[PDB]
DNA sequence: CTCACGTATGCTATAATGTGCTGACGCGG
DNA sequence: TCCGCGTCAGACTCGTTTATAGCATACGTGAG
RNA sequence: GAGUCUG
C-alpha cells in the first residue's frame, strides 16, 4: 500500500516475484493505457499495481490468462 | 633522526629462535650510511649503504 | 552480441596480426603544427580511424552521406570516431620477445614448462651466456648453459652437429622443439617408478601443466611473441588542456620506447652491425616491451618526468585502482547528489526531507516529460530553460512528480545492506537533507556534519524494489540477528523514562481515574505529576486461539505517566508493558513483541508514536546537566589512601625480594582495579539512590532523579563506565603497546586532572584514535575477503529433504548462561521429530519452522540439546534450502528463494568488527579490565560435577588438579546442566567429584599470575641438562644467600645447551627414579621459558607441590584489537605453532621406538590391520598413557585444535561448530550479537572443495582437487549406473585461496592476484560461463539472486531449447 | 649477480683492443677496401669513445643506454668516410660524428609530439639569448626583450617558447578523471537533438508540398547532398530568385509555428 | 547510470517520453578491461550462445 | 606547370677511447 | 628471499626541469 | 600524484 508493502507480500509471498508481478501490471497502464481496476486517487502506476496485489486482483497466473485471451482475440482478428 | 650513531636491536622478529640482534647504524648529515650487525651465530657483519 | 561465456588463451603471434588494422612504425604521435595523426604513428588515423565523425583526414569526404568510404588519397576510413577506441594495430619486432607475465610470475610457465630454473633462462635473456637446444652428440645433452668460453670450445671440436644458441630466438626455439605429448609419457613413467613423497607433487603438477597445455591447444612458442599489439588511441589519449598544452597516457611514452628501440634493431642488422651492439639492442628491447607490459616486475620500474614511474598496462588491470574494482565493480552514477544530513524529528519513518533545488536537479526528464504531457512545454529545450528560470508553475508539477516515488539514501561506509534506504522524499526549502531519527542506528548517522549520498531509482522495477524490498519501514529487523535496528535512542528513550518513572506521593497521590484521558486531562491541567502513584481503570486487548481479540478490563496501580503512554500502545499488548519504568532495553522488546504480534504496519506506527511521545516529553521535563550533577563520594579520600600506602608497601617489598617486574605489575594492577570499583559501586549507592524523600507523613528512600543518573539507568545515553571518570575515579589507562601503566588516574573531570594526570592520559586516548584509523583497514579487508567467498551463496531449493544436522547446545560460560538454547534455535528448521522426554508421543514433527510459540513450549519442557538442519549439512548443490537456512532474521520469516544469503552473512559478520573498530576507541580512553580470575564461587546450590579430569592429592587434604581441559558444572536436583566454571591447571579444588556445595561457597581457588608446575609423584628433586649459563641462569642474594634459578628459552640460550631440554626429574631416596602411578613413565617435567624455580636440587618434594612458576604476562586489554586477528585466523583456516595431536584411527595403542626423547607412538587398531606410527617431539607429554581403546579424533598432545585436523577426523559438524564457538567467544566479549547461521554460511564456503583418491567413469585419477558438489554430482549417476566407485576427502579452504579456488576466473581476478590469475587461465584456456554475483555486475548483468533469481532461471530453461 | 642491461654492455666493451695511431690506419685502408674483420675491430675498439661523449650526454632526453646506441650509429658512418690519407687522427673525425648522431636523435625522440630540427635550432639561440640576458637582467628574459635581442618578430619569439611547453603524462601528477569527454554530448543534448530531428518530420508535413520540397533537398533534410540556392535547380526548380523566394516562405511559414507550439524566443537563447 | 552509453541516452529518451525502461546495454569499462588485456597479448574473447 | 615552402639527411679532421641513488612497515605462504 | 595483501565515500589546493654547432644539398607536397 | 580536512 501507501505507507507499507507487507499485506501485498501476503497475497503473494516472495518479495522478488512481487516487484516482477506489479512491474508487468504498472507497465501494462504506463504503455498500453490498461485501465485501473482500483479508482487511481492520484496513485502512480507503482502504487495502483500493488492496491491492485493486495486486493488480490493482480496475479502472475491471472495477468498470464488475460494475456492469452488478448492474444487469441488478436489472432482471431488477424485470421 | 639526528645524524651521529644510533644502537638498535630487532626484538625477535627474525629467526623464531628470538635471537635479539644487536646493531650499530652510523648515519652521516650527507655520504653513505654504515651499518655493523649481529648474525645468529654472533658474527659481526658490515653493511656499507 | 548476448554470450553464454568467455574463455581466455595465448594470443598466437597471427592471432595479434588478427585485431590489428595495421603495423606501426613510426613514434611520430601528430604534427605539432596541423594538430593531426602523423602518417603511420601511433594515433595514425589510416589506422586506427578518423578523428571526426565520417571525415577523412585530409577532409575530402564529409557527412554520414559518405559510409566506409576508405579516402584513397589519405588513406582515412569515413566512419565514426567511436571506431578509434575500438580499432588496434600491431608492430613488428626485429628480435623475439619473452612475455614478462609468463616469465617472472611465480611460479611461471616457461620455467616449469623447461624444467629450468629461472636463473638459466635470465642469463640466456640478457645475453650472458649460450644455452643448447639439442646436440645429437650427447657430448652436449638439452638446456645445458655454457659462457662465452664454453661456447668456443664445442664450436671447435664439434660444432655444428650440437646447436647452441642465445636470447629469446634460443628458448622460442627450446620451446618449438619441445614435444608435450612425449614428455607427459616420461614423467608418468618416471612415477611409476619411484614417487618420492614430495617430488611426486611437482612432477604431477608439471603433468598437469603439460596436459592443460594440450587440451587449451596453447603453444609454448607463443609465450616468446614476435607480434605486439597496439592499444587503441582513444584508450591512451593524447587532449589538449584549456591552457594550449596536450596531455598524454604514459602507455603513449612507452610504445615509443618499443618502437624507437625496434626499429633501431631493424637499422642495425641492415647496417650488419658488430654482434656487441646487436646484444646491447635486443637487450634494451626486450628492457622497453616487459616495461610496457608490466613495469617494475623486471626489476627497476622506467621512471618518467617527476620520477614517477611510468603506468603501464598491467598496472591499469591489477591494482585496486585497475579497472576491476575501480571502474567495474563499483561506478561514479547518474541521478546522484549529497549532502550534510540534519533531524527530521516530524518525518514519519518512511519519509526524508529532500532540498527543492537537490530535487530539482535529479527529477530533470521526468519533469520535462510532464511539462511535454502537460503541453505546457513546447519542447525540450524550452522545458530547460523554463526550470532555469525557475518558474512557479515547474514547482507545482516537480511536487507531482515526487509523489510516491522513493529516493535511496546511503551513508559511507556501507558495511551492511541497512547502510543503504529508500524513502518517500518531502520537498523542503533548504539545502540540508533531514534524516528520521529511528534510523539513524542503522547508518550510524550523528549529525555533526555527516553527509549522505541520495540516488533515483529510475525505471518501474527499480522504484518497485525500493518501495517492497529496500524502504525504511519493511528493513525493521537487523539481518545480522533478530533484533530489531529501529530503536529509539537518547532524547526518546529519556522522555519515556521520565514519563513512565515513578516518584514519592508527588501532586495527586492514590487518585482514581477514568481510563487514560483522565490521567493526560490532570496532567496538562497541572493537578497530577507523571510520577503520581494512581489508581487507574485501562482495558487492555488480549488475543485469543484464533485472529479475534479479547477485551479485558481491570483497575492496576500505576503512574499517570504510564496511563497516558498506554494511549500511544496498541490493542492486543499487555498493559504490564508500559507499567514499569521504561528505558532503551525494555522499550526493544515492546517494539519486538509488537511485532510479532500484531505485524508490520502497526509497529510502524507505534514506533513512529514512541518517538513523537519520547521527544515531547523529554522537551516538558526540562532535564539537563549542572557540574552539582556530578555527585562524588564522601570516602573516595579514604579508598585512595589506603589504596595507596597498600600499593607503596608492594614497592618497598619489591627491593626485598618476593617479586618480579610481572609480579609486582599484576599486584599493583589488581589493587587499583578493586579500588575503582570500589570508589564507582560508593558513587553509585551515593547516587541512583540516596534520595531521602519525605512521603506523605515519615521519610522514605526512593529511586534518585539527579540528571546524570537517569540518563545512565534508561540508557539514554553515556554509561555506569563514563560515569565512573567524571564522579568517581578515573582510573588505569592502557599505553598503546595495551600494556597497563602502572600509575592510575586518582581524579575525575569534575575534580579536573593535573599537568601529570593529563599528560598520561593523553597515550590511552591518541593510541585509540590512531586504532581507528590504521586499524579499520584490516576490520574492512575481512569483510572484504568473506564477501568474496560468500558471493554464490544463494538460496536455490525450497527443501532438499536432509535428516542431517548439528547438535546445537545451550552456551552457559562463566555461570550467568551466557546464550540460551531458545534463542539459539530460535527460527532454524528442526530435524527429527524430539518429542518430550517421556517418549511415548510425537511433540514436535520434522520439517517445522521454530517460532516464539514452539520455542516457549520447548522451555516448559526444557530441552537440552536439538538436532536443527544447518547451512553446512544441506545438500543442495549450487546453493542452500530455504530450511536448511530457517528465517531471514530480517523479515520475520522463513527465508525467500533466490536471496543472496553469501552477502548477508559476510556483510553481517564484518561490520560489527569494522564499526567496533572505531566505536569503544574514540570513546574510551583508560582500560577498566578485571583479571581478578582466582577463585570459582558457585551461585546456586547443587552437586559439583567434573567432566575431564585428572588430578592428585596433595598433604593439605585438598585436591589439586593436573588435567589441562577441565569443566566443573553446576547441577540441580532433575539433573540438568546450569552453570559452568573452567577449572584451570594448578587449582586446589575445595571439594571433590559429586559434592553437594551451598549458596555462595568457594569451591575451587588458584593463583591467576602464574601457571605452576605441579608434580605427580613425590620423592626428590633432580637438576636434568639443567647447566648454569648453558640453559638456566643463577641469582644469588645476602646474608645467608637464597638462590633463584630462571630457565632460559632457546631466545636467550647459547648454541651449547640448544640440543638440550631442561626438566626436573623425581628420584627417591635411593636416587632412583620414582615411577607416575601404574605406568612405565618416569616422572620428570619440562621447564619452558623463563620458569623461575625457588628451591634448589635435592628437596625432598611431597605429591601435589609447586614445582616451578612459569610468569603468565596477560597484557592483553578487552578490545577488537586483539580479537579480530583470532577470527581472522579463524575463517582463514590457520594451523596454529602447536597443534595438538589426535588419533587418525580408532584401535588400541602401545609404544614402539624412541629417538632420545623424541617419542613414535605407534597406533595397531582392533580390525584395520595396518598400523600408524607418528614421529613426536620429546619435550611435547602425552595425555594419554598407553593401551586404551581411542576412538578418531582423541586429544593426544595438549595444545589448540587444528581446523583441518578436527574436519579430516571427525568431520564436517564437529570443525563448523569449533569455528562457530571459537569466533563467537571474540564478538561475544565485545557484547556482539551473531547468529551461527551467518557463520555456519562462509564455513561451508570454507568446506567447498574436495581431493579425490582412485577413478570414476570422468578423470580423477591420484589427488585432483574438484568442488564437492561436483564429485556428488558425479556419484549419484555412478551409484545408479556403476562404474569405478570414487573415494573423495573434504578439504578445507581459508577464505583467501577457497575464493581463488573458486572455478570462475573474473571472481578470481577482481579479488586479488590479477596478473597471476589470468595468467594460470590464459595457459588452461580456462571457460568461463558467469554463474556468480561478480561475473554478472561486471558485465552488468541482471545479478543470479533476489530480482534476478527469476529471469535468470527462465534463461537458464531456454538453454535446454532456443 | 649481473643483471643490468648498462654493465652486461659496458662489461663487453671493455674486454675489447685499444687501437694505436699505425693499427688505424692499416685497419682503416682495409675497411675502406671493404675488410669484414677491419670495420669491425675499429668499430669495437672505438666503442669506448662513444661511452665518453654518451657520458657527458645524460639526463637531457633519452637514456645513456639509447644515447650509446645512437651514438655508436655515428661510429658506423665515422668508420665509413674515415679518410687514413690525411695525416689527422680518427678519434678527431668520429668525435664530430658521434654528437652530431645523438644530438640529432636528442631533438627527434626526446618530444612527445616531434618538433622539428629547424623550429630546435632557431630555439637553440633564443635560449642561449635568454642566459646572457638573464646574467646581466637580475630577472628573467621576457618573450619582447629576447625578440629585441634577435632582431625578429615578438610573435615568432612567443610561437617557440610555447613549443618549448613541455606535456607531462595525463595519468601522472588522476587528472584523467578530472578533464570529461569534448566531444561526447551528454544524455542532455543528444536527446534535444532527437526532439528537433523528429518535429522536423512532423514539421514537413505541416507546410505547403512545394514549400518542402526545396526547403529540405537544400539542407539535405530529406535529400542526399547539401545543395546551395543556386545548386537546388538541378532537382526540378531549375530557378535562383523562384528557390531564394520559397525557401525563406518555407521558413517564414514555419517561424509562425515556432511562435505559436510556443518556442521562438523560448528556443532562441538555446 | 554509467559507462553504457547508448543505454543512458536511450533511457534518458524515453523518461522524457514516460516509458520507466531500462533497455540495457554493454558498459564502456568492460569493452575498455577487454583491449587493455589483449594489449597484454592475451587472446581473451566473447563466446557465444 | 613551376617555384616556394616545409622538412631531412649531410658533413665538419689537434687529440680526446671504463660507467656510477636513497635507505626503515608487517604478516603469511 | 620474494611477493602478495592492508575500510568506504566525500572537500579543497598545488603542480607539470634541462641544455642541445651552423650550413648545403636532398626529398616531397602544395599553391598559384 | 603531494597536501590540509569531514564523517
Ligand atoms: N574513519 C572512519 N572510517 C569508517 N567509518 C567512519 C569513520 N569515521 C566515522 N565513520 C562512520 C562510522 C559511524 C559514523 C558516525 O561517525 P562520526 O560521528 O565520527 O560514520
Ligand atoms: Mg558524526
Ligand atoms: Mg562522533
Ligand atoms: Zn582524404
Amino acid at each position: 500500500a501507501r505507507v507499507t508493502v507487507q499485506d501485498a507480500v501476503e497475497k503473494i509471498g516472495n518479495r522478488f516475484d512481487l516487484v516482477l508481478v506489479a512491474a508487468r501490471r504498472a507497465r501494462q497502464m504506463q504503455v498500453g493505457g490498461k485501465d485501473p481496476l482500483v479508482p487511481e486517487e492520484n496513485d502512480k502506476t507503482t502504487v495502483i499495481a500493488l492496491r491492485e496485489i493486495e486486493e488480490g486482483l493482480i496475479n502472475n497466473q491471472i495477468l498470464d490468462v488475460r494475456e492469452r485471451q488478448e492474444q487469441q482475440e488478436q489472432e482471431a482478428a488477424e485470421l | 633522526r639526528s645524524p651521529g650513531v644510533f644502537f638498535d636491536s630487532d626484538k625477535g622478529k627474525t629467526h623464531s629462535s628470538g635471537k635479539v640482534l644487536y646493531n650499530a647504524r652510523i648515519i652521516p648529515y650527507r655520504g653513505s650510511w654504515l651499518d655493523f650487525e649481529f648474525d645468529p651465530k654472533d658474527n659481526l657483519f658490515v653493511r656499507i649503504d | 552480441e548476448e554470450f553464454d561465456a568467455i574463455k581466455i588463451a595465448l594470443a598466437s603471434p597471427d592471432m595479434i596480426r588478427s585485431w590489428s588494422f595495421g603495423e606501426v612504425k613510426k613514434p611520430e604521435t601528430i604534427n605539432y603544427r596541423t594538430f593531426k595523426p602523423e602518417r603511420d604513428g601511433l594515433f595514425c588515423a589510416r589506422i586506427f580511424g578518423p578523428v571526426k565523425d565520417y571525415e577523412c583526414l585530409c577532409g575530402k569526404y564529409k557527412r554520414l552521406k559518405h559510409r566506409g568510404v576508405i579516402c584513397e588519397k589519405c588513406g582515412v576510413e569515413v566512419t565514426q570516431t567511436k571506431v578509434r577506441r575500438e580499432r588496434m594495430g600491431h608492430i613488428e619486432l626485429a628480435s623475439p620477445t619473452a612475455h614478462i607475465w609468463f616469465l617472472k610470475s611465480l611460479p611461471s610457465r616457461i620455467g616449469l614448462l623447461l624444467d629450468m630454473p629461472l636463473r638459466d633462462i635470465e642469463r640466456v635473456l640478457y645475453f650472458e651466456s649460450y644455452v643448447v637446444i639439442e646436440g645429437g652428440m650427447t657430448n652436449l645433452e638439452r638446456q645445458q648453459i655454457l659462457t662465452e668460453e664454453q661456447y668456443l670450445d664445442a664450436l671447435e671440436e664439434f660444432g655444428d652437429e650440437f646447436d647452441a644458441k642465445m636470447g629469446a630466438e634460443a628458448i622460442q626455439a627450446l620451446l618449438k622443439s619441445m614435444d608435450l605429448e612425449q614428455e607427459c609419457e616420461q614423467l608418468r613413467e618416471e612415477l611409476n617408478e619411484t614417487n618420492s613423497e614430495t617430488k611426486r607433487k611437482k612432477l604431477t603438477k608439471r603433468i598437469k601443466l603439460l596436459e592443460a597445455f594440450v587440451q587449451s591447444g596453447n603453444k609454448p612458442e607463443w609465450m616468446i611473441l614476435t607480434v605486439l599489439p597496439v592499444l587503441p588511441p582513444d584508450l591512451r589519449p593524447l587532449v589538449p588542456l584549456d591552457g594550449g598544452r596536450f596531455a598524454t597516457s604514459d602507455l603513449n611514452d612507452l610504445y615509443r620506447r618499443v618502437i624507437n628501440r625496434n626499429n633501431r634493431l631493424k637499422r642495425l642488422l641492415d647496417l650488419a652491425a658488430p654482434d656487441i651492439i646487436v646484444r646491447n639492442e635486443k637487450r634494451m628491447l626486450q628492457e622497453a616491451v616487459d616495461a610496457l607490459l608490466d613495469n617494475g616486475r623486471r626489476g627497476r620500474a622506467i621512471t618518467g618526468s617527476n620520477k614517477r614511474p611510468l603506468k603501464s598496462l598491467a598496472d591499469m588491470i591489477k591494482g585496486k585502482q585497475g579497472r576491476f574494482r575501480q571502474n567495474l565493480l563499483g561506478k561514479r552514477v547518474d541521478y546522484s547528489g549529497r549532502s550534510v544530513i540534519t533531524v527530521g524529528p516530524y518525518l514519519r519513518l518512511h519519509q526524508c526531507g529532500l532540498p527543492k533545488k537537490m530535487a530539482l536537479e535529479l527529477f530533470k526528464p521526468f519533469i520535462y516529460g510532464k511539462l511535454e504531457l502537460r503541453g505546457l512545454a513546447t519542447t525540450i529545450k524550452a522545458a530547460k530553460k523554463m526550470v532555469e528560470r525557475e518558474e512557479a508553475v515547474v514547482w507545482d508539477i516537480l511536487d507531482e512528480v515526487i509523489r510516491e516515488h522513493p529516493v535511496l539514501l546511503n551513508r559511507a561506509p556501507t558495511l551492511h545492506r541497512l547502510g543503504i534506504q529508500a524513502f518517500e522524499p518531502v520537498l523542503i526549502e533548504g539545502k540540508a537533507i533531514q534524516l528520521h531519527p529511528l534510523v539513524c542506528a542503522a547508518y550510524n548517522a550523528d549529525f555533526d556534519g555527516d553527509q549522505m549520498a541520495v540516488h533515483v531509482p529510475l525505471t518501474l522495477e527499480a522504484q518497485l524494489e525500493a518501495r517492497a524490498l529496500m524502504m525504511s519501514t519493511n528493513n525493521i529487523l537487523s539481518p545480522a540477528n533478530g533484533e530489531p535496528i529501529i530503536v529509539p535512542s537518547q532524547d526518546v528513550v529519556l522522555g519515556l523514562y521520565y514519563m513512565t518513572r515513578d516518584c514519592v506521593n508527588a501532586k495527586g497521590e492514590g487518585m482514581v481515574l477514568t481510563g487514560p484521558k483522565e490521567a493526560e486531562r490532570l496532567y496538562r491541567s497541572g493537578l497530577a505529576s507523571l510520577h503520581a502513584r494512581v489508581k487507574v481503570r485501562i482495558t487492555e486487548y488480549e488475543k485469543d486461539a484464533n485472529g479475534e481479540l479479547v477485551a479485558k478490563t481491570s483497575l492496576k496501580d500505576t503512574t499517570v505517566g504510564r496511563a497516558i503512554l498506554w494511549m500511544i500502545v496498541p490493542k492486543g499488548l499487555p498493559y504490564s508493558i508500559v507499567n514499569q519504568a521504561l528505558g532503551k532495553k525494555a522499550i526493544s522488546k515492546m517494539l519486538n513483541t509488537c511485532y510479532r504480534i500484531l505485524g508490520l504496519k502497526p509497529t510502524v506506527i507505534f514506533a513512529d508514536q514512541i518517538m513523537y511521545t519520547g521527544f515531547a516529553y523529554a522537551a516538558r521535563s526540562g532535564a539537563s546537566v549542572g557540574i552539582d550533577d556530578m555527585v562524588i563520594p564522601e570516602k573516595k579520600h579514604e579508598i585512595i589512601s589506603e589504596a595507596e600506602a597498600e600499593v607503596a608497601e608492594i614497592q618497598e617489598q619489591f627491593q626485598s625480594g618476593l617479586v618480579t617486574a610481572g609480579e609486582r605489575y599484576n599486584k599493583v594492577i589488581d589493587i587499583w582495579a578493586a579500588a575503582n570499583d570500589r570508589v564507582s559501586k560508593a558513587m553509585m549507592d551515593n547516587l541512583q539512590t540516596e534520595t531521602v524523600i519525605n512521603r506523605d507523613g515519615q521519610e522514605e528512600k526512593q529511586v534518585s532523579f539527579n540528571s546524570i543518573y537517569m540518563m545512565a539507568d534508561s540508557g539514554a545515553r553515556g554509561s555506569a563506565a563514563q560515569i565512573r571518570q567524571l564522579a568517581g575515579m578515573r582510573g588505569l589507562m592502557a599505553k598503546p603497546d595495551g600494556s597497563i601503566i602502572e600509575t592510575p588516574i586518582t581524579a575525575n573531570f569534575r575534580e579536573g586532572l593535573n599537568v601529570l594526570q593529563y599528560f598520561i592520559s593523553t597515550h590511552g586516548a591518541r593510541k585509540g584514535l590512531a586504532d581507528t584509523a590504521l586499524k579499520t583497514a584490516n576490520s574492512g579487508y575481512l569483510t572484504r575477503r568473506l564477501v568474496d567467498v560468500a558471493q554464490d551463496l544463494v538460496v536455490t531449493e525450497d527443501d532438499c529433504g536432509t535428516h542431517e544436522g548439528i547438535m546445537m547446545t545451550p552456551v552457559i560460560e562463566g555461570g550467568d548462561v551466557k546464550e540460551p538454547l531458545r534463542d539459539r534455535v530460535l527460527g532454524r528448521v528442526t530435524a527429527e521429530d524430539v518429542l518430550k522426554p517421556g517418549t511415548a508421543d510425537i511433540l514436535v514433527p520434522r520439517n517445522t519452522l521454530l517460532h516464539e510459540q514452539w520455542c516457549d513450549l520447548l522451555e516448559e519442557n526444557s530441552v537440552d540439546a536439538v538436532k536443527v538442519r544447518s547451512v553446512v549439512s544441506c545438500d543442495t548443490d549450487f546453493g542452500v534450502c530455504a530450511h536448511c537456512y530457517g528465517r531471514d532474521l530480517a523479515r520475520g520469516h522463513i527465508i525467500n528463494k533466490g536471496e543472496a544469503i553469501g552477502v548477508i552473512a559476510a556483510q553481517s559478520i564484518g561490520e560489527p568488527g569494522t564499526q567496533l573498530t572505531m566505536r569503544t576507541f574514540h570513546i574510551g580512553g583508560a582500560a577498566s579490565r578485571a583479571a581478578a580470575e582466582s577463585s570459582i564461587q558457585v551461585k546456586n546450590k547443587g552437586s559439583i560435577k567434573l567432566s575431564n579430569v585428572k588430578s592428585v592429592v596433595n598433604s593439605s587434604g585438598k585436591l589439586v588438579i593436573t588435567s589441562r581441559n577441565t569443566e566443573l558444572k553446576l547441577i540441580d536436583e532433575f539433573g540438568r546442566t546450569k552453570e559452568s566454571y573452567k577449572v584451570p591447571y594448578g587449582a586446589v579444588l575445595a571439594k571433590g567429584d559429586g559434592e553437594q556445595v551451598a549458596g555462595g561457597e568457594t569451591v575451587a581457588n588458584w593463583d591467576p599470575h602464574t601457571m605452576p608446575v605441579i608434580t605427580e609423584v613425590s620423592g626428590f628433586v633432580r637438576f636434568t641438562d639443567m647447566i648454569d649459563g648453558q640453559t638456566i641462569t643463577r641469582q644469588t642474594d645476602e646474608l645467608t644467600g637464597l638462590s633463584s634459578l630462571v630457565v632460559l628459552d632457546s631466545a636467550e640460550r647459547t648454541a651449547g645447551g640448544k640440543d638440550l631440554r631442561p626438566a626436573l626429574k623425581i628420584v627417591d631416596a635411593q636416587g632412583n627414579d620414582v615411577l607416575i602411578p601404574g605406568t612405565d613413565m618416569p616422572a620428570q617435567y619440562f621447564l619452558p621459558g623463563k620458569a623461575i624455580v625457588q628451591l634448589e636440587d635435592g628437596v625432598q618434594i611431597s605429591s601435589g607441590d609447586t614445582l616451578a612458576r612459569i610468569p603468565q604476562e596477560s597484557g592483553g586489554t578487552k578490545d577488537i584489537t586483539g580479537g579480530l586477528p583470532r577470527v581472522a585466523d579463524l575463517f582463514e583456516a590457520r594451523r596454529p605453532k602447536e597443534p595438538a595431536i589426535l588419533a587418525e584411527i580408532s584401535g588400541i595403542v602401545s609404544f614402539g621406538k624412541e629417538t632420545k626423547g623424541k617419542r613414535r607412538l605407534v597406533i595397531t587398531p582392533v580390525d584395520g590391520s595396518d598400523p600408524y606410527e607418528e614421529m613426536i617431539p620429546k619435550w611435547r607429554q602425552l595425555n594419554v598413557f598407553e593401551g586404551e581403546r581411542v576412538e578418531r579424533g582423541d586429544v593426544i598432545s595438549d595444545g589448540p585444535e587444528a581446523p583441518h585436523d578436527i574436519l579430516r577426523l571427525r568431520g564436517v559438524h564437529a570443525v563448523t561448530r569449533y569455528i562457530v564457538n571459537e569466533v563467537q567467544d571474540v564478538y561475544r566479549l565485545q557484547g556482539v550479537k551473531i547468529n551461527d547461521k551467518h557463520i555456519e554460511v562462509i564455513v561451508r564456503q570454507m568446506l567447498r572443495k574436495a581431493t579425490i583418491v582412485n577413478a570414476g567413469s570422468s578423470d580423477f585419477l591420484e589427488g585432483e582437487q574438484v568442488e564437492y558438489s561436483r564429485v556428488k554430482i558425479a556419484n549419484r549417476e555412478l551409484e545408479a549406473n556403476g562404474k569405478v566407485g570414487a573415494t573423495y576427502s573434504r578439504d578445507l579452504l581459508g577464505i583467501t585461496k577457497a575464493s581463488l579456488a573458486t572455478e570462475s576466473f573474473i571472481s578470481a581476478a577482481s579479488f586479488q592476484e590479477t596478473t597471476r590469475v589470468l595468467t594460470e587461465a590464459a595457459v588452461a584456456g580456462k571457460r568461463d560461463e558467469l554463474r556468480g554475483l561478480k561475473e554478472n555486475v561486471i558485465v552488468g548483468r541482471l545479478i543470479p539472486a533476489g530480482t534476478g533469481y527469476a529471469y535468470h532461471q527462465d534463461r537458464m530453461r531456454r538453454r535446454a531449447a532456443g | 649477480r649481473v643483471l643490468d642491461a648498462t654493465q652486461l654492455y659496458l662489461g663487453e666493451i671493455g674486454y675489447s683492443p685499444l687501437l694505436t695511431a699505425e693499427e688505424e690506419v692499416y685497419f682503416a685502408r682495409r675497411a675502406l677496401r671493404g675488410d669484414v674483420a677491419s670495420r669491425r675491430r675499429m668499430i669495437e675498439s672505438n666503442l669506448r669513445l662513444v661511452v665518453k661523449i654518451a657520458r657527458r650526454y645524460g639526463n637531457r632526453g633519452l637514456a645513456l643506454l639509447d644515447l650509446i646506441e645512437e651514438g655508436n650509429l655515428g661510429l658506423i658512418r665515422a668508420v665509413e668516410k674515415f679518410d687514413p690519407e690525411r695525416g689527422f687522427r680518427f678519434s678527431t673525425y668520429a668525435t664530430w660524428w658521434i654528437r652530431q648522431t645523438i644530438e640529432r636523435a636528442i631533438m627527434n625522440q626526446t618530444r612527445t609530439i616531434r618538433l622539428p630540427i629547424h623550429i630546435v635550432k632557431e630555439l637553440n639561440v633564443y635560449l642561449r639569448t635568454a642566459r646572457e640576458l638573464s646574467h646581466k637582467l637580475d630577472h628573467e628574459p621576457s618573450a619582447e626583450e629576447i625578440a629585441e635581442q634577435l632582431d625578429k618578430p615578438v610573435d615568432d619569439v612567443s610561437r617557440m617558447l610555447r613549443l618549448n611547453e613541455r606535456g607531462t603524462a595525463v595519468d601522472t601528477p588522476a587528472l584523467l578523471d578530472i578533464l570529461a569527454d569534448e566531444k561526447e554530448n551528454g544524455p542532455e543534448d543528444t536527446t534535444q537533438d532527437d526532439d528537433m530531428k523528429q518535429s522536423i518530420v512532423k514539421w514537413l508535413f505541416e507546410l505547403n508540398a512545394k514549400q518542402r520540397e526545396v526547403l529540405a533537398r537544400r539542407f539535405g533534410l530529406l535529400g542526399y547532398e547539401a545543395a546551395t540556392l543556386e545548386d537546388v535547380g538541378r532537382e526540378i526548380g531549375l530557378t535562383r530568385e523562384r528557390v531564394r523566394q520559397i525557401q525563406v516562405e518555407g521558413l517564414r511559414r514555419l517561424r509562425e509555428i515556432l511562435q505559436t507550439q510556443g518556442l521562438n524566443i523560448e528556443a532562441l537563447f538555446l | 547510470k554509467s559507462d553504457d552509453v547508448n543505454g543512458r541516452t536511450k533511457m534518458y529518451k524515453n523518461i522524457v517520453d514516460g516509458n520507466h525502461q531500462m533497455e540495457p546495454g554493454m558498459p564502456e569499462s568492460f569493452n575498455v578491461l577487454l583491449k587493455e588485456i589483449r594489449s597484454l597479448g592475451i587472446n581473451i574473447e566473447l563466446e557465444d550462445e
